[PDB]
């Protein structure tokens, strides 16, 4: 007989032509991508923002598409963090959507806040287990 | 109202030839979309000489069907042979069945574009076992393509 | 069938336009019409010339969106 | 005066979205879509087009080409160094 | 009995009559078909629906002010015949499909991608080709929903792009930024009502491509080699993988 | 090199640098070196034969092409 | 039943109403035979296409922005007789059939050597001299489609040799090569589209024969004899083939 | 043919511009019928050299059809230069194993 | 035992049909041979590869503007300083580079031969130098 190895199960036009337009959308993030690092490099780090302590080495695998405000305070209590905000927060809600599997909550929060941008930005005080939210100046 | 396949190609005459090769000594594989026809030259010429048996232009026609079988951009006939008398002779002779076997092969129309064609005489075995002449293993014509599409 | 002497169809790739067998093995069959076919013999009136125009006809004549006339599908 | 620049739809057939206010055609043959507007024809195809003629062109950053052109009924076409033939339907 | 399959829409029923025949075969087979290949790219959209989320997330190209950026389209090596004895090139077009606006929420794949599905309840020459050509009616149903969900793809990606042009041509200074200006009134109101911290915010410029060449900035991107890396055994070495098929071209 | 036996195993050690005896270019995918004349003619007659020759340093793979390029 | 041959049209059947049956006859065996023979042509074009691509090249002779050089038409020993005691006589005459324009695509073989094919559905002095003038019909029909063909190769003929001998009178300075112009814009547009490199590019002058008879230039080719060659045993033998039939007049 | 050699006869042969070497003495058989850069590409890579381009591709494409039986790739890239002509010119580099494709300045 | 070709010329016109086009290709690539003007290498007016070893570091550019800014992107890419000698036009020389893996000096190479005869790229090794020398 004759076979080639990836027999895999049957595939439907619609994922096929999903799958071609994500690959193009992939293609067009990657050069924008590219071409903002090389236009302006970034120079900072948001871990001395957020600096990893113990407790927040616990890990977590979260499927969140809401609010930042619900996802950064569970984040806390799971990390046994008080959880502080500051500002207040817009009209326009800051969604995130985090779709991960089994990181460390320290990196999760710097997701988060990578994520937010200039609308929100997550802090955390491990001297005083606070994890500190705050909605930026705007408006 | 619009043909259902490509034009004098099925899959079961495409594997039936396959396994009509591979029990003649021919070496047909295929990994992924790109295809190998191993010939040893044995099959295909006389001793050390760019001449093909007279015979042997039944198998050069079982190979064409093959070939017409598929869609395809550009072939690949590439020839190797043992070391007989020097670096150029053994060049030339690979160059020279190389260049024969695609003049058959384009004369018995094939869908392909290009046939490409060389010989490195002995440059690239696929066996330790270098005794022989044209009975050695490593002595060879080789006909690769990808299918298109 | 199509695919033939191997597993049977496993599903149609509409990125080629060909069938994919239950072995690696693409198949010969088209499943869409947009898989490439070397279409060379093409049926119908006053092709190269813009195919017919839609008018009815008040004789025979069968007149192309150029102006050019086909005299090979024109009543006799 | 000058001349105009091209056909605005262009970019969104480059895209793939029909042009507003038109109709589908058929292209059978070969990987190209077409569409029927102002009794102009607008074809996104990654083939090259020889026959016909066309009347204006975009190319996108892949490599994919949208023509504008006059309805017509085939498209002669170079697929790799082969030219075939699309059947266009619905004209 | 069943409209939602072609088994039961051909269970249904276990030269100008011909003609009437073949007409509302095909007729009923095709709005079966449209509907069941609509659920079914449904079916499909739904089992991706956080691959889509991750893909289309038109909440990240948000821009500071909850402001959604212009779509902007591209097109390179611009030819137009325009007639004889006059041709007009061009070799990059860029254009403003639709210009940036307040948004209150970023929009979605599904207002692109989804598809309509209702249930469609409806019922020799007579029932013996109705078959054949109901089948055929629901073939051409299936690639005309093929066709709707394939042009939704191109809008979705159209869209998408269009963002993420806007992004790049942003970086590399080819296009202007919004300029959003706020009015803070005090506590604004009489006896009746009162706003306490009220502000107007207004696009007082909205974004648009600049002409001015010059201030273009450009990109350069590399690829790291061994410079500045290097027992440092630096050698190009034979012994590896060995493809089988070697020759193809 | 040896070219025939049976897997033509071979190695040809790279200068960094643009040295006098050593300036003949040689792209490893992304990361490009500088070899000599007759090491440039052994990869070419490799590249005729069509094998691979991919960049290892200390045993470890780094970019797979070779090409040659200006002398 | 088959109207696509000879056979099925004569097996389809197996003063004034004699008339009426021939001309019927003549009718639908003309259509047939046409149908018949425009398909065995194309065949045969589709046979040779690749040579007829060869030959007809018109890429080939394409002018240096994609200009379609002019057609031009030759006559010589030209007389008119206008009537009696007057006539114009003319050594040769050179006219611009069709004049240079801008192209975007070189004409191909197809657009005048394809002949249209569409398979012709339809139906003692009664069905036994019908075959007679159903076959009668069918030769119509054949010479029709061959004089149709006929005149599809003058056509495509007279076409490129007129792009060949304009060539020829290019390079014989009887005509003068079209002159284009390009106006360079720079970066043109507003901030709702732009184009980069904005090229317009104008045939400011189309070709013409020129009057100017000084300004020609005449060839003169030759062949090479043994001039500045020649043990040199130049000889004049007989010892070579013969022909059988010496004489032939 | 004959009346424009005799009007000006060629003075340089395109094979300066495209000098033979080995691996260029490859032989090919080829039927094409496209744009010149996708042939050229399949030249240079069944050659061995790198394919680079230069010059903007222009709009209307740079046709090209070659019907040919096994000749080597030095004279296939020869007949591919002369059909481009002014559109497009092909030159190789053997010592730095380059196939290169410049359009012409047009335009 | 040997086939004759399948599309072998065995008709009385055909044969005919088959030389003709034979001697139309032969007659087309003689003309397109008389034609055709062609630089020696020698007399070629093209930037030469500078063969910098900073200049051939690969990179990957899409670019469609003026000459000016690509030119020292790709030198401060190269680490070479860059330095315009010339008075720049009205209108700017507008060039497109669209490669995804092509050595600075190849990138070079292509913006040379786009400027054409409005500018010309001239690179320095020893003093680590690009110069985009404009034309008046």
């Amino acid at each position: 007989k004759f076979k080639k190895p990836p027999i895999n199960n049957p595939s439907d036009d619609a994922t096929i032509k999903l799958a071609e337009a994500a690959v193009s959308v992939s293609d067009s993030m990657l050069e924008m991508a590219k071409v903002e690092k090389v236009i302006t490099p970034p120079s900072k780090d948001n871990t001395l923002t957020i600096p990893n302590a113990y407790n927040l080495q616990a890990r977590a695998s979260v499927d969140w598409s809401g609010p930042i405000e619900e996802l950064t305070a569970r984040i806390a209590k799971a990390a046994h963090f008080r959880f502080r905000v500051l500002g207040k927060s817009p009209s326009v809600p800051v969604l995130i959507s985090i779709s991960t599997k089994d990181e460390s909550l320290a990196e999760i929060l710097r997701d988060i806040d990578y994520q937010a941008g200039k609308k929100a930005s997550i802090h955390v005080y491990p001297n005083s287990q606070v994890v500190e939210l705050r909605y930026a100046k705007i408006y | 109202k619009l043909p259902c396949r490509v034009d004098g190609a099925c899959d079961a005459t495409i594997i039936k030839m396959m396994t009509d090769l591979n029990k003649k000594g021919i070496k047909v594989a295929s990994v992924g979309q790109n295809y190998l026809i191993s010939i040893p030259a044995s099959a295909l010429f006389a001793d050390q000489s760019p001449r093909l048996n007279w015979a042997s232009y039944s198998l050069l026609n079982e190979i064409a069907a093959f070939l017409k079988q598929f869609r395809k951009i550009a072939i690949t006939v590439t020839s190797y042979s043992s070391k007989y008398v020097s670096v150029k002779r053994e060049r030339a002779l690979t160059l020279a069945r190389s260049r024969v076997v695609s003049e058959y092969l384009w004369s018995q129309g094939v869908d392909s574009r290009i046939i490409f064609t060389q010989g490195l005489g002995s440059d690239k075995p696929i066996t330790s076992y270098t005794l022989g002449g044209d009975r050695s293993p490593n002595a060879r014509v080789e006909i690769t393509f990808r299918r298109a599409v | 069938g199509c695919c033939s002497k191997m597993g049977g169809i496993n599903y149609c790739d509409s990125s080629a336009g060909r069938l994919v067998c239950n072995n690696g093995f693409y198949s010969t069959c088209y499943c869409t019409r947009h898989a490439v076919m070397d279409l060379q013999f093409l049926m119908g009136c006053c092709l190269w010339h813009g195919g017919v125009y839609p008018q009815l006809n008040s004789s025979g004549l069968v007149v192309c969106n150029d102006g050019y006339v086909s005299e090979e599908c024109s009543l006799q | 005066g000058i001349p105009p620049s091209a056909n605005d739809l262009l970019l969104h057939v480059l895209e793939g979205v029909p042009p507003p206010g038109s109709r589908r055609l058929v292209v059978s043959g070969g990987d190209a879509r077409a569409w029927l507007s102002n009794e102009k024809m607008y074809v996104r195809t990654n083939l090259t087009i020889l026959s016909p003629g066309w009347l204006a062109s975009m190319t996108s950053a892949d490599g994919t080409h949208a023509y504008e052109m006059q309805k017509s009924p085939v498209l002669l076409v170079s697929w790799h160094g082969k030219v075939m033939q699309l059947k266009v339907e619905g004209l | 009995g069943d409209t939602g399959s072609l088994a039961g829409l051909q269970a249904m029923a276990d030269k100008i009559r011909e003609m009437a025949l073949k007409e509302t075969a095909l007729s009923v087979g095709a709005q079966a078909g449209l509907a069941w290949r609509a659920k079914i790219i449904d079916e499909q959209l739904n089992k991706q629906a956080r691959n889509l989320d991750a893909i289309y997330d038109f909440n990240s190209l948000v821009l500071e002010h909850n402001i959604l950026p212009p779509v902007l389209l591209e097109g390179r090596n611009t030819l137009n015949l325009a007639d004889a004895q006059s041709i007009r090139i061009s070799d990059r077009t860029y254009k403003v499909a639709k210009q940036a606006h307040f948004i209150t929420t970023p929009p979605t794949w599904r207002q692109y991608l989804w598809m309509d599905y209702v249930k469609p309840e409806a019922p020799k020459a007579e029932k013996e080709i109705w078959c054949i050509y109901t089948e055929r009616g629901w073939k051409n149903g299936i690639d005309q929903a093929n066709t709707i969900l394939e042009e939704n793809i191109a809008r979705i990606k159209e869209d998408f792009g269009g963002m993420i042009l806007y992004r790049k041509l942003l970086a590399m200074n080819m296009v202007s930024p919004p300029y959003v200006s706020h009015t803070d009134l005090g506590v604004t109101g009489d006896g009746s009502e009162i706003h306490i911290d009220d502000r107007v915010l207004r696009i007082t410029a909205l974004p648009e491509l600049n002409v001015n060449s010059a201030e273009w900035r450009a990109a350069v991107a590399k690829d790291e080699n061994a410079l500045e890396r290097f027992q440092a055994k630096i050698v190009i070495t034979n012994k590896s993988w060995q493809p089988i098929i070697a020759p193809v071209s | 090199c040896d070219l025939t036996k049976f897997r033509w195993d071979c190695d040809l050690p790279v200068q960094v640098k643009p040295s006098p005896a050593s300036s003949l270019l040689v792209y490893c995918g992304s990361s490009y070196g500088y070899i000599t004349k007759q090491q440039y003619d052994i990869l070419a007659r490799y590249q005729r034969a069509s094998v691979n020759m991919v960049l290892d340093i200390n045993g470890e793979y780094i970019d797979s092409p070779c090409i040659g390029a200006e002398r």
